[PDB]
């Protein structure tokens, strides 16, 4: 049997680990104030 | 027929259920952005450029953020986070510049 030691759930926890630690970026096209 | 310069980069997505990743190519031009089955070879969804109202890019992953069309968020893993970034940035510019109300 194949067993997964430190691979999947490192690669899932940094995956979603940076979502959360990610800049958001609005467009011009909603936000038209100056 | 339409379609000489798509910009097409390798994303994971995962899967429902499954905590895992699978390879899949992601179209992405001046107008919209498509998704294609790496299998298939097909366009499954896609979203306008225009309907994106914010973007987040990670240095492993990419977060999108529609406005009112997608209940939630469209988040995988990208290989390239600033090129697809700033491919975005550089489309809605172009619009604006153009058509400028």
């Amino acid at each position: 049997k194949l067993l997964i030691t430190i691979h999947d759930r490192k690669e899932f926890a940094k995956f979603e680990e940076e979502r959360a630690r990610a800049k958001w970026v609005y467009s011009p096209l909603h936000y038209s104030a100056r | 027929p339409l379609g000489s310069g798509v910009s097409f980069f390798l994303v994971k997505e995962k899967m429902k259920g499954k905590n895992k990743l699978v390879p899949r190519l992601l179209g992405i031009t001046k107008e919209s952005v498509m998704r294609v089955d790496e299998k298939t070879k097909e366009v499954i969804q896609e979203w306008s450029l225009t309907n994106i109202k914010r973007w987040a890019a990670s240095p492993k992953s990419f977060t999108l953020d529609f406005g009112d069309y997608q209940d939630g968020y469209y988040s995988v893993q990208t290989t390239e986070g600033e090129q697809i970034a700033q491919l975005i940035a550089g489309y809605i510019d172009i619009i604006l510049k153009k058509k400028k109300s």
